[PDB]
């Protein structure tokens, strides 16, 4: 039943049923409603998280599957919403409505801790699984590439 | 006719019973645990992990239970088969039992009170364990938690729940006792690999095909079989894979559970390289990779890796970049899975494992894809600290069906499968809703 | 007020000269924005205009989005992007009145008229002397207040280079959003909260329970209860709403609910069946209502029987799909009812909220959250009343109804599939057009939701202005008839909506296509022959202050596109075209002049048509947020993009075909085309720009098909499946 991991730094013990998704786990049980629900089947990546610093779907990753686990969500990633993907994104004008681009971000990120220098078929390789209603695509890619302009000058 | 039947009848079973009929030993006093030696213990550890004593002992169904109590359900074609308390209770256990009475459990599985023992527990492999090493394990048990359970009935049916015909039977047609031989024609650390992958961690128990009356086809041996839905694919030249099992991939799958261009470790390889195999020393790992790599004969196979590195890669990134306003399942794939599957560098990245590389969809079956789909791989699972989704109620059995023939069809060269809906079902047949997500 | 946007109001009371603006004394200025901000950062581009008018520091301007409050009155409508446009004279008159109390209150203050001292970076100053307005309120403590008749009067700044207005400006949303800080509807918590999912009836309209069974679902737990929504005014009929202590619980309780239904008449409606409803209901001439009928059409057209020119063009069902699924909060406290949503019009969803609770309207308060994209689906409310009836079945205790993705699309109120037949008269060298005769058969959103904002036609008869809109085009083509028809096959089988364009999005495609095929049937150039009938000549002259200029304001914009791409000397490989498409934006009276070019290249062989470049050229007025107005541009361009080539579903035994993203294919991020997108600068009144992108992508691509391979496509999507089936055809 419980179930302790490490999330955004800090361990936790969540009393949930193993079955619930890591989503509504993170949503509801532990008030951090940065995540979001898209589709709930894992296609459109707004409820995207950072399981071990990789990129990860929560809304079809049961409780079980994390135990012991470091789970990252877009208030961890950085301490004052500081971090290059989200700098990139800021100066870029990205978001319009905002609701995928938490998840779009952590995808970024994990992008970027793949790919240093994503071209254009590793943006669109990656970055494919996240999708975006507004159509930020275009401002999305020019902040992808900003942002690994800005890793390298560091 | 009349005398001359009746004769030989009364022969060929008086030899039968000679053959199965074991004597029991006498029960001992439980040994105290002060009298074995320390480093004895630690070797015996050592042994136990390599064989993996504690993972089909333990009772997992239901509540956990304890360790090595036994109890451990096993759904055995013939019936179900409940592992034995190996735990020194002086009762349910082997703490009445001598040294020579487990000796003689592990060479040619006889019980203590001369019953014989289930082809279930390995002992075709435990049988070439040396005398060093049956002693250390020996000593490693006596010195564990005494556990006062007892493990379930069996509910294996008339004529095999017989213990003495049956397994006397089975044992005569297939069981050779006799310790490993060393083979003078290859080196140290290679005859230490066979000995390992032979003996103590027994890799052929569930990578060699088994016949119907559950012995390993001596003929086929590491030609890869099915277990609990997922296939073990071959452990010689026969793997399909495009790249061929050297013996760093070896090594890498084997003590960390992930290889940099084969994959992880899911399913039921999921506790071999995380829970046990990492426990042992790493010459060990080292000489059973170098085994396992004379044997898949990479030496000769190795020339055309890069060639299906870069095939994989040119095949890996199909449909998913550029515009994709023509194939559907590719859309539901690129969708579902080509966001943390698509590799474009010439060699994999370390947590996206290569689809078009993986066993799972060169395999004759889609048995392992099915079954990391459904199931899904948790954070340390495969490999450590990455988890994967599980598709149990994202995908139905339709949309696994266009994926599995998508991947197949694209990822790799080879025919498509057959009844890939009704694979599907019969995977989906196999589990309990991992996910509550729903949510279709 | 619920969420001030850069940072919370100061808490020192304030001075408010109207109802849109405020200035605390410590000089921040609060703008009250009743607009829902979906996406498109309707509050920043309406804080620049005030600000601007206002002649204040914009680092001191901070935004609210307030909830519903009678002081409003009903101003809570979004949509048909009117924001900007009918906002420029409201905050104009507001910053300028706001603006004189300070010029007046700095003069007093400084012991000098007020016809000396300026205003300028929220400080008045006369000479040397100078005092900032949070000193102004400070010391005057103004208590003057401006009706709106009062503000019409005031003397506003000339319509010039302004100095906050097309200036770059970071929107004041993006930073929440960015950290996810930002609160959507779904993000709302509530003590004692419920959470509930519905379970959905086999049909929209006409659904019965018969009979629940919730025993399978009382070994779930943390399933409470069900309840069976009983609605007065029939908005959600045969609904269950499964409720528990926690949403999964309650998505597993709904799965496992067993409730029996009566189907309704519409079980067995396929989209071909509406289709061909729509055909037989275009086919007779009296059917529909006249959005304009000159004298003389039917002489036109009858008396040279072989110089008719008649084509039709049929468009397929899309969804909203917008990405937060439809979701409401909803409780009884303090005499009130209270609901937590997203939503754009609340004024037209507040009366039936009130009218379903059976509460007075003053009763009834709808908070404001920020939208996860609202694309007109927002618009229709229809979530909301469930959630009330749910929280009122327990006592009025907090009910947090979510529907997941397959009950949202199934409850989608999807874009009705359209029929439009043209049909011109020719003169007698077949190169002018003489008479036109335009029919369009499509679900009316606006007769279903919203009966009171129903237009009136030259005809005399109410008709949906989002449903034949694009279609009074400005061309010239003498006795021009135009008629919208209703099709209540579809308005009976689902809820037609709105989406994003709505109406704007089918109807150009019908009539540039229809154009572009007229042109090459008569050996015409397109351009020239476009160029020709737009003539500014009767009612395409132009109004004032919107549609300043005419048609001949549209006929600019295509010029401007005839020389940014080069179209007199485009040289282009085998296989590859380009087709131009035009329209006028949303509506006549808030008109949008708007031009696009597609580059096309078409795989004979597959049949897959690849966009290289897609050029669009827009006449807004005066932008108000270039960079705003660039991204909205650009999500409508993409939306056209994906709504042309990828996006559209199918309605199977009366409901959508799709019910997630695994046989949904909206428009991905590798899908995205090279886009050029360029305004036209001047002066005029500004118009709307989040929807008018999308009306022009899907046409000009067409065309660029008939220019790439010689086959002329008359089905929106264009899959490449039917381009296959043309070029076999074609080869025969
Ligand atoms: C009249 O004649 C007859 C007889 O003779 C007189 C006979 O005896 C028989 C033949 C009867 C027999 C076959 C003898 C009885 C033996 C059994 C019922 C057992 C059968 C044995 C197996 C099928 C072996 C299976 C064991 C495996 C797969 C070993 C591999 C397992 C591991 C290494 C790990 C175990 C843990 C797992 C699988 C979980 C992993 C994590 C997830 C017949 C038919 C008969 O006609
Ligand atoms: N002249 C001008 C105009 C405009 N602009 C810009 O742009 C925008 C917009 O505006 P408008 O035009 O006014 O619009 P609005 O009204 O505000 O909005 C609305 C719209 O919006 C659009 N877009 C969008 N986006 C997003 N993101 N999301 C969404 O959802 C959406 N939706 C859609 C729709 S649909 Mo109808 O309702 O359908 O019927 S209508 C609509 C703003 O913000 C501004 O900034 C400018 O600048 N200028
Ligand atoms: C899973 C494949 C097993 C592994 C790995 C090991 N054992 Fe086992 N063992 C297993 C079963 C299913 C059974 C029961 C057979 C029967 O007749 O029902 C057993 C039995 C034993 C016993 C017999 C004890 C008894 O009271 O009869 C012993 C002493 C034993 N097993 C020891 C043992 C050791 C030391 C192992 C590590 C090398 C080991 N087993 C592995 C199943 C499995
Ligand atoms: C039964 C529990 C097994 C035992 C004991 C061993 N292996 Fe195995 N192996 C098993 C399965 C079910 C699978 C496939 C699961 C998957 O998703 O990977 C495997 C896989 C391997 C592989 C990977 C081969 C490939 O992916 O191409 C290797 C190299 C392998 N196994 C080797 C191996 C060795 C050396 C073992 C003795 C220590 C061994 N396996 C034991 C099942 C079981
Ligand atoms: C990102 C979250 C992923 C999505 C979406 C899918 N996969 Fe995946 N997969 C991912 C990881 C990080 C891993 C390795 C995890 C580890 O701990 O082992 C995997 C693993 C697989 C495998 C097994 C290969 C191996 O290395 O063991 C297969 C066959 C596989 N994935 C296939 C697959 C399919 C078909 C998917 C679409 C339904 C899919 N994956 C989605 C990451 C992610
Ligand atoms: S909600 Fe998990 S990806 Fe759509
Ligand atoms: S910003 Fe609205 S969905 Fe991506």
């Amino acid at each position: 039943m419980t179930t302790k991991f490490e999330l955004n730094g800090q361990p936790v013990t969540v009393d949930a049923p193993a079955d619930t998704p890591l989503l509504w786990v993170i949503r509801d049980d532990l008030n951090l409603t940065g995540t979001k629900f898209g589709c709930g089947i894992g296609e459109c990546g707004a409820c995207t998280v950072h399981v071990g610093g990789r990129a990860t779907r929560s809304c079809i990753t049961p409780l079980s599957a994390v135990e012991g686990a470091s789970i990252t969500t877009i208030e961890g990633l950085d301490p004052a919403g500081n971090h290059v993907v989200q700098v990139a994104w800021r100066d870029q004008q990205v978001p319009q409505c905002g609701y995928c681009q938490s998840g779009q971000i952590m995808q970024a990120a994990s992008l970027l801790k793949d790919y240093p220098n994503p071209t254009d078929d590793q943006i669109d390789g990656v970055m494919g699984g996240s999708l975006c209603r507004c159509m930020t695509y275009i401002r999305i890619r020019k902040a992808i590439k900003e942002a690994a302009s800005r890793q390298q000058e560091g | 006719i009349a005398a001359a039947v009746i004769g030989l009848g009364a022969v060929g079973g008086i030899g039968f019973l000679a053959y199965a009929w074991y004597p029991a030993i006498a029960p001992i006093p439980r040994p105290a645990a002060s009298s074995f030696s320390a480093d004895a213990i630690s070797r015996g550890e050592i042994v136990a992990n390599g064989g993996y004593c504690a993972e089909c002992h333990t009772r997992v169904d239901g509540k956990p239970g304890p360790e090595l109590a036994g109890d451990f359900k096993m759904a055995t074609p013939f019936g179900d088969i409940f592992s034995s308390n190996i735990t020194p209770d002086e009762e349910w256990g082997i703490g009445n039992w001598s040294l020579a009475a487990f000796k003689r459990a592990m060479n040619k599985g006889i019980a203590r009170d001369g019953s014989q023992l289930y082809p279930a527990f390995p002992f075709d492999h435990f049988t070439k364990v040396s005398d060093q090493d049956v002693s250390d394990l020996y000593a490693y048990l006596m010195t564990r938690p005494a556990v006062h359970l007892k493990p379930r009935d069996n509910t294996v049916p008339f004529p095999i729940n017989i213990r003495l015909i049956g397994q006397g039977f089975w044992k005569l047609l297939f069981f050779t006792p006799g310790r490993y031989q060393n083979d003078p024609k290859h080196d140290a650390q290679w005859n230490r690999g066979a000995y390992l992958a032979e003996g103590n961690e027994h890799c052929g128990a569930c990578h060699t095909p088994r016949n119907l009356l559950g012995a390993e086809k001596m003929s086929s041996v590491y030609d890869g079989a099915v277990i609990d839905g997922w296939i073990a694919p071959p452990l010689n030249d026969h793997n399909p894979t495009p790249v061929v099992w050297t013996e760093d991939e070896l090594f890498q799958y084997l003590r960390f559970g992930v290889a940099p261009l084969h994959g992880s470790a899911a399913g039921p390889m999921s506790p071999v390289p995380h829970r046990f195999l990492s426990k042992i020393p790493e010459e060990d790992v080292h000489a059973i990779a170098h085994y396992y790599a004379d044997v898949d004969k990479a030496a000769q196979r190795s020339s055309g890796d890069q060639a299906a590195i870069t095939r994989a890669m040119q095949m890996s990134g199909r449909d998913l970049t550029g515009p994709q306003p023509l194939d559907e399942d590719a859309r539901l794939y690129q969708g579902a899975c080509g966001a943390c599957h698509y590799n474009s560098g010439p060699n994999p990245v370390l947590g996206r494992p290569e689809l078009a590389l993986n066993n799972a969809l060169w395999l004759d079956e889609p048995n392992n894809l099915y079954q990391v789909m459904l199931h899904g791989i948790t954070a340390e699972e495969g490999q450590d600290h990455i988890s994967m989704p599980s598709f149990y109620s994202g995908l139905s059995d339709h949309d696994m069906a266009r994926i599995a023939a998508y991947l197949r069809r694209t990822r790799t060269t080879l025919p498509p499968w057959t009844d890939l809906e009704k694979k599907a079902a019969s995977a989906r047949a196999t589990l309990e809703a991992p996910p509550v997500n729903a949510s279709h | 007020a619920a969420t001030t946007l850069p940072s919370a109001m100061p808490p020192e009371a304030a001075f408010e000269p109207n109802i849109w603006c405020a200035i605390a004394p410590d000089g921040s200025i609060n703008v009250n924005i009743v607009r829902a901000e979906m996406g498109q950062h309707v509050g920043t581009a309406l804080a620049r205009i005030i600000a601007d008018e206002m002649d204040a520091d914009w680092d001191k301007i901070k935004i609210t989005q307030v909830d519903t409050a009678p002081k409003w009155a009903g101003k809570y409508v979004t949509g048909g992007s009117w924001s900007v446009w009918d906002t420029w004279d409201t905050f104009r008159q507001a910053g300028a009145a706001a603006r004189s109390v300070m010029i007046e209150e700095g003069a007093k203050l400084l012991g000098t008229t007020p016809d000396r001292c300026t205003a300028h970076e929220s400080v008045v100053s006369a000479g040397s002397k100078s005092i900032s307005f949070g000193d102004i309120v400070a010391r005057a403590k103004p208590t003057r207040t401006f009706t709106p008749e009062e503000m019409a009067k005031l003397p506003l700044k000339p319509t010039g280079n302004r100095r906050l207005i097309s200036k770059q400006v970071p929107a004041l949303d993006i930073p929440d959003k960015t950290t996810g800080k930002a609160i959507y509807g779904i993000d709302v918590k509530l003590d004692g909260m419920v959470y509930g999912r519905p379970k959905m009836p086999p049909t929209r309209y006409a659904a019965k329970v018969i009979s629940v069974d919730d025993s399978a679902a009382k070994k779930i737990p943390g399933y409470l209860r069900y309840v069976v929504l009983d609605d007065p005014s029939g908005i959600v009929p045969g609904w269950v709403v499964a409720l528990a202590k926690t949403y999964p619980a309650a998505i597993r309780a709904a799965d496992a609910l067993k409730v029996q239904w009566n189907p309704g008449p519409t079980i067995n409606v396929s989209e071909a069946d509406i289709i061909e409803h729509g055909r037989k209901l275009a086919a007779d001439p009296k059917n529909g209502t006249r959005v304009f009928n000159d004298k003389g059409v039917d002489e036109a057209l009858t008396i040279h029987p072989g110089q008719v020119f008649e084509r039709s063009y049929t468009c397929a069902s899309v969804a909203h799909y917008q990405l937060e699924p439809v979701n409401a909060v909803a409780r009884h406290i303090d005499g009130m009812w209270e609901i937590h949503t997203g939503n754009q019009w609340q004024s037209l969803i507040l009366p039936q909220l009130a009218k379903s609770l059976q509460v007075p309207e003053e009763q009834v308060v709808m908070r404001t959250y920020m939208l996860g994209g609202g694309f007109g689906r927002r618009l229709n409310g229809d979530y909301c009343i469930p959630a009330a009836l749910a929280s009122k079945a327990i006592g009025g205790a907090p009910v947090k109804l979510i529907l997941t993705r397959s009950d949202d699309m199934e409850l989608d109120s999807i874009r009705s599939p359209s029929i439009q037949t043209i049909k011109v008269a020719l003169d007698n060298d077949r190169k002018k057009i003489v008479g036109m005769d335009y029919v369009a058969v499509a679900g009316w959103p606006t007769q279903v939701m919203a009966p009171a904002f129903l237009a009136t036609g030259e005809d005399g008869k109410k008709y949906d202005p989002f449903a034949i809109a694009g279609a009074d085009h400005w061309y010239e083509t003498g006795p021009t008839r135009v008629r919208a028809i209703s099709n209540d096959l579809a308005n009976a089988t689902f809820r037609p909506g709105w989406l994003r364009s709505v109406s704007a999005g089918w109807t150009p495609w019908a009539l540039e296509c229809f154009l572009d095929e007229l042109a090459h049937s008569t050996k015409q150039d397109p351009l020239a022959f476009r160029l020709s009938m737009f003539t500014a000549q009767g009612r395409n002259a132009g109004q004032a202050p919107n549609s300043v200029g005419g048609a001949k304001r549209q006929a600019a914009v295509l010029q401007r596109l005839a020389d940014k791409i080069g179209y007199a000397n485009k040289q282009l490989p085998a296989d590859t075209g380009i087709g131009i498409a035009t329209s006028f934006g949303q509506e006549r009276g808030m008109p949008t002049w708007t031009a696009a070019a597609a580059q096309i290249h078409v795989d004979r062989k597959t049949g897959v048509v690849t966009c290289q470049k897609l050029w669009l050229v827009l006449d807004a007025g005066t932008i108000v947020d270039p960079g705003g107005a660039l991204a909205q541009t650009e999500g409508a361009a993409l939306w056209g993009f994906s709504m042309a080539l990828f996006e559209g579903t199918e309605i199977v035994n009366g409901t959508i075909k799709d019910r997630n993203l695994n046989t949904y294919t909206p428009l991905r991020i590798p899908d995205v085309p090279d886009i050029d997108i360029e305004f036209i600068q001047n002066t005029e009144k500004p118009t709307g720009l989040g929807e008018p992108g999308v009306t022009v992508v899907a046409p000009a691509i067409g065309n660029a098909i008939f220019n790439a391979v010689g086959i002329r496509l008359r089905h929106m999507p264009m899959r490449p499946a039917d381009v296959r089936r043309e070029l076999q055809q074609h080869t025969s």
